[PDB]
């Protein structure tokens, strides 16, 4: 019933930044977390007298249920890369050296030789299926010199991903802490919203 | 789905 954004795990849905839902795969996301904010209503919407219109994420528009170049998870919402592959929005935000082509639409994603050289270089300490602990790219805990490594989506599941507020003026506002260094209150509500996101999509 | 902006205040 409650709508949760699968990128930031926030639950606020206002008229300016609405949490929307893909009508084929079911994922739910803030307009602003996916680059579809402030866009005009579709041409198909003139046919309806209803207040809502169908919407489809980019993977479904292309008829794929892709895998991510940067992690082993199959859930969540994706953006296409310049090479025709796919990455999670969340992985693109948190992995260093990965940037969005234009910030307004968050499209496309350009992955470099430097990104690919990090493949498998660290073992993800949170993978539940060790067969994948060395796929993709890990980030590390951002507390001091802590060298704890994990996939962005594995860290998301444990409620470890944080975003600084805009007023804080931190050039890279996306950061993560391992469980040893995390804010316990923040982990709690993020884990709670993650578990509700899993029950709603299924 | 996505609420049309005509239906947003
Ligand atoms: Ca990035
Ligand atoms: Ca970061
Ligand atoms: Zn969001
Ligand atoms: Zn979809
Ligand atoms: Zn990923
Ligand atoms: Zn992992
Ligand atoms: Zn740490």
């Amino acid at each position: 019933h409650i709508l949760i954004c699968c990128v930031c795990l926030g639950d606020n849905s206002e008229d300016a930044d609405e949490i929307i839902q893909c009508d084929n795969c079911g994922v739910t996301v803030h307009e602003g977390c996916y680059g579809v904010d402030g866009e005009s209503d579709s041409i198909m919407s003139s046919a309806s007298e209803n207040s809502t219109e169908p919407w489809f994420c980019d993977a479904c528009k292309n008829g794929v249920s892709p895998s991510c170049e940067l992690c082993p998870s199959q859930d969540g919402i994706f953006k296409e890369t310049d090479a025709g592959r796919w990455v999670h929005v969340v992985c693109a935000l948190y992995v260093p050296g990965v940037a969005f082509g234009d910030i307004d639409k968050l499209r496309p994603v350009t992955l470099t030789e430097m990104n690919y050289s990090k493949y498998g270089a660290k073992e993800c300490s949170l993978c539940e299926d060790t067969r994948f602990a060395r796929t993709g790219v890990c980030i590390s805990c951002d507390a001091g010199m802590c060298r704890s490594f994990f996939h962005v989506t594995c860290a998301q599941r444990e409620g470890l991903l944080s975003e600084a507020a805009a007023e804080e003026d931190i050039a890279d506002p996306f950061f993560a802490y391992c469980k040893q260094h995390a804010d316990r209150f923040d982990r709690k509500w993020k884990r709670k919203n993650y578990l509700a996101l899993q029950s709603y999509c299924k | 789905a996505r609420t049309k902006q005509t239906a947003r205040k």
